[PDB]
């Protein structure tokens, strides 16, 4: 996602469905302070 | 100063330190001969709330450009306000360290 | 103790009060930079000491702008109280506005206000043009300072500002001479005067000649073979 | 027929005469404002000339 | 949030980020030019140019430096402010009318003598 | 095209009298430069002396 | 500092660097697709070719698009720029072409009339002093044949006003036309080759070959069909002109 | 100008804006080449290398190095000659025209030399 970003919109299909993962994954790893999960919940939210 | 660019930008006052900084060649000695050149209209006036007394200080100057600061101030009629204290490079140290 | 050599010695230029006489003493302190580096020591130092500077740049000397003062970091920090009054109205935001257009020239390298800008600032660069061993009065400084920041050099081109400005500056010392006087005596630019000061500039550029020529008022060949012939096709033997 | 061809003629004539007459006023004006700018600045000069030469020979 | 609150915390959060990427296309402005950005990208520095003037404020102790008299601007109305710049509600407007003024009365006014309006 | 001959006409008479006036205020400017130059010359003069 | 603002110039040297591998990347794929589509429109223009050639074998050689003006004074020149500026050289070679037609033209008394299709080009005119008629603009990265249409009816009706109009004047209908249509452009010879050439779309040429078995049928007549046919050949050439422009510029 | 006259600073000191201006598009040129400049700028720039060719001699003593013997240009010719340069007046010559010559004369043998002419 970050060398596929740093390129970029009219890409090849997967490179699409790259970019989409991998912004969502990097809103994924975000959290807010003060708010450490559990290793289960951390587990459910990387599945 | 008599410069556009210093007198609407960077005013200076009576009693102000302005610091003139630049690279070798970048026109600061030009700068100052012609504001102690701008003062003649004042000292001419004769009034000493006017009158503006100059003192140059060349530390570590090859002689020879205090000669042309002298020159310059002399043709513009600036000597007759305005003294030289001069420590020209080949000056010990410890002139060139007091005579500012 | 270099910084204490040099503060003991800067802090001695003074504005004495009234009950020590009033007299006062004005420092110029030079500083030569290296390389345009202004973070060595002594450089660092004696800006920290002193109530402003006038950085001088190379780039610009050799560019043409002469005095080559950095308006971006050339600051006095006793401000509009060193300046008449006249001064203070024509040139208010002078530097600061030719701060915010230098950095629009760097990043517009558009729209309306964004081309005005450009240009009032292009203008007002060409006013503070200045060579050496020619001192303006004050009162001729406001004028041109007039000139600038009032709008009347947007219909000069930029090359004829500096011509302008002198060729103006002379007529109004020449006639008109009373402007002059004005701003001398009463440190201000009056409403009357600059009512005279404005009809006399449009006057002038009614008058004044462009170096173009305009009025300022308000290689080898394709070989014909090469050049490619479109050309319908017709089935039929020539006759 | 003549008439017609006239007034078409003489149609073009005031048009391009109005043009003309704008372009010539315009042209003299420009003229006198060249050499308005010519006599200050040969007077400049001749100025210029006499306060060197008495400077000069003042100080010689 | 906690102490500023949310709606606070979330305008300077947005106000920071906006900058942060102006930093970052700054460079290839420079050297490229502006059209090579996204239309987004095109968007946000326009939006991040108003917001970095928007900053700036007419100060009462710079009056001596500027002659114009100082502005105070309430932080309510400071939140709401850079809450609508963040979302372009004043994209219209030239930049230059986004210079050391203080609230979105001063914006208004100044925009309206450079001939726009709010 | 009477009226655009009477108009060219009026429009050659009117740029005659403003080139006569704008002569006659370029010259009295070009007179007035000359002896505020040589007071200028006269006081440099004396100053050399 | 020294190090610091050097730092900095490595951070920006590094964007700029990511931006232009990517653009390169994005413009390999506009090479593909370019290429693409000007291999998409050669059926077309290839056998509406032989619809004209028949028309023309068919009919008499008289189309006022086609006979030579006489005296010729005004010769339109179309010269086809891009839009964006991160190509190199081509808008340099394009316009470098064009005024190597340009010289051609005032050489034989031609005065060139301009029309503009992109940004740069009107840029550089503009330098140069040069007034565009007309200009068109926006669609230099992927043209689309309504754009083709408009440019050939605009340089087209141009044309055909200067047959009524003599001298420096424009005679009867009080248009003002040309005597020639000429097109400059980059012609996509391949992925190194990209060479501006300029291209006489009007007045027609014709050849000739000596061969008949059957004789094609019309409606209503043969002339009716080329003269509402050879607008059409104009269109689909200036198209066909603005493909390759485009492939050239990707 | 007090010393050296008008003409020779004027000419001095435009040559050194062009060579300045040159410098400063150092940046863009490193990257981008000429292509994305300005006409002005471009044209500078062609100036601009044209000057800087022209201000390299073929010394006296350098002829040790490369046997060509050296050569000297008056200076009223060489204030002509780099007045002529700024004004645009040789930009149809090649670079290569201006690289280790003397005055306008060389100038115009070298310019033969390579197919064009002065
Ligand atoms: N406004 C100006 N217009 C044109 N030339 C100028 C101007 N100001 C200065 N110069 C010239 O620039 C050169 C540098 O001037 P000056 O010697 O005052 O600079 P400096 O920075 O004090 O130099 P140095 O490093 O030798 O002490 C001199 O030729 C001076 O004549
Ligand atoms: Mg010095």
């Amino acid at each position: 996602y970050r060398e596929l970003e740093a390129f970029a919109s009219d890409l090849d299909a997967a490179s699409k469905a790259q970019l989409d993962r991998g912004a969502r994954l990097v809103e994924l790893l975000k959290q807010p302070q003060y708010s450490p999960l559990a290793v289960e919940e951390q587990v459910v939210a990387i599945f | 100063t008599g410069i556009k660019a210093i007198d609407a930008m960077t005013p200076i006052g009576r009693g102000q330190r302005q610091l003139i900084i630049g690279d070798r060649k970048t026109g600061k000695t030009a700068v100052c001969v012609d504001t102690i050149l701008n003062q003649r209209e004042a000292w001419l006036t004769g009034d000493p709330k006017q009158q503006v007394r100059c003192v140059y200080v060349a530390i570590g100057q090859k002689g020879t450009t205090i000669a042309s600061v002298k020159r310059a101030l002399e043709e513009g009629g600036a000597m007759e306000y305005t003294t030289i204290v001069a420590a020209p490079a080949s000056d010990a140290a410890g002139f060139k360290w007091l005579a500012p | 103790d270099v910084f204490y050599l040099h503060s003991r010695l800067l802090e001695r230029c003074a504005k004495l009060s009234d009950e020590l006489g009033g007299g006062s003493m004005t420092g110029l302190p030079i500083i030569e930079t290296k390389a345009n580096d202004i973070s060595a020591f002594i450089p660092t130092n004696v800006i920290s000491i002193t109530d402003g500077q006038c950085f001088l740049e190379s780039d610009l000397f050799n560019q043409g702008v002469r005095p080559a003062i950095n308006v971006g970091v050339s600051v006095s920090r006793v401000g509009g109280a060193a300046q008449i009054k006249a001064m203070k109205e024509v040139a208010g935001s002078l530097r600061l506005d030719l701060s915010q257009y230098r950095e629009l020239e760097a990043f517009a390298a558009l729209d309306a206000a964004s081309k005005a800008q450009l240009d009032r600032g292009a203008r007002l660069v060409e006013l503070l043009k200045q060579p050496q061993y020619s001192p303006l009065a004050v009162e001729e400084q406001v004028v041109a300072i007039f000139l600038g920041t009032q709008g009347h050099l947007d219909s000069v081109p930029v090359e004829d500002v500096q011509r302008f400005e002198s060729e103006l500056l002379e007529h109004v010392k020449a006639s008109h001479s009373d402007i002059f006087d004005g701003i001398r005596e009463t440190k201000k630019l009056s409403e009357e005067a600059e009512e005279k000061l404005v009809s006399v500039i449009n006057e002038f550029k009614k008058g004044f000649q462009a170096s173009d020529g305009s009025s300022v008022v308000v290689a080898e060949a394709l070989d014909p073979e090469d050049l490619e012939k479109e050309s319908v096709k017709v089935r039929k033997p020539a006759p | 027929e003549a008439m017609l061809a006239k007034t078409a003629a003489d149609n073009r004539k005031s048009a391009e005469q109005v043009a003309a007459a704008q372009a010539d006023y315009e042209k003299e004006m420009a003229e006198a404002r060249a050499q308005a700018s010519a006599l200050r600045d040969e007077a400049r000069a001749a100025g210029r000339s006499v306060v060197d030469e008495k400077r000069a020979q003042a100080s010689g | 949030p906690a102490i500023v609150g949310d709606e606070h915390y979330r305008v300077a959060q947005e106000v920071i980020r906006i900058l942060q990427r102006y930093k970052d296309l700054q460079d290839i402005i420079a050297i490229l030019g502006i059209d090579e950005l996204s239309e987004e990208d095109k968007q946000l520095v326009n939006r991040a140019r108003r917001i970095e003037r928007f900053l700036s404020q007419n100060m009462m102790a710079a009056e001596q430096f500027t002659g114009q008299p100082g502005s105070t601007v309430p932080l309510k109305e400071t939140i709401e402010a850079f809450d609508k710049l963040t979302k372009g509600e004043f994209d219209h407007l030239p930049e230059q009318a986004f210079f050391l003024i203080g609230g979105l009365d001063d914006l208004a006014k100044k925009a309206e003598s450079l001939g726009a309006k709010l | 095209l009477a009226d655009a001959d009477a108009m060219h006409a009026k429009a050659l008479a009117d740029a005659k009298a403003e080139s006569e006036k704008v002569t006659e205020e370029a010259k009295q400017d070009s007179e007035r430069i000359a002896a505020q130059l040589s007071e200028q010359a006269g006081s440099e003069a004396e100053r050399i002396k | 500092a020294t190090l610091r603002e050097l730092r900095g110039r490595i951070r920006s040297a590094g964007s700029i660097k990511k931006i232009t591998k990517a653009q390169e990347l994005i413009a390999t794929s506009r090479i593909a697709k370019a290429q693409a589509r000007v291999e998409a429109a050669r059926p077309y223009a290839a056998e509406i070719t032989n619809m004209l050639t028949e028309l023309a074998g068919a009919s008499a050689l008289d189309h006022p698009l086609l006979v030579e003006r006489k005296q010729p004074k005004r010769a339109g020149v179309l010269v086809v720029s891009s839009d964006r500026g991160l190509c190199g050289a081509y808008n340099a070679n394009v316009l470098r072409r064009a005024e190597e037609l340009f010289s051609l033209l005032r050489d034989e008394g031609k005065d060139p009339v301009l029309y503009v299709v992109g940004r740069k080009a009107l840029g550089y005119f503009s330098f140069r002093q040069r007034t565009v008629v007309e200009s068109w603009t926006g669609f230099s990265e992927r043209p689309t044949y309504e754009n083709a249409r408009e440019i050939a009816d605009t340089l087209v009706n141009a044309f055909m006003a200067g047959a009524d109009d003599e001298g420096d004047d424009a005679g009867a209908d009080g248009i003002l036309g040309v005597d020639e249509l000429h097109i400059v452009f980059t012609e996509f010879r391949s992925m190194l080759s990209q060479t501006a050439v300029a291209r006489r779309a009007a007045p027609m040429e014709v050849e000739y070959v000596g061969e008949p078995r059957t004789l094609y049928s019309f409606e209503p007549d043969p002339e009716t069909l080329f003269d509402a046919l050879l607008p059409r050949y104009i269109a689909t050439r200036v198209y066909a002109a603005l493909l390759e422009a485009a492939a050239s510029e990707s």
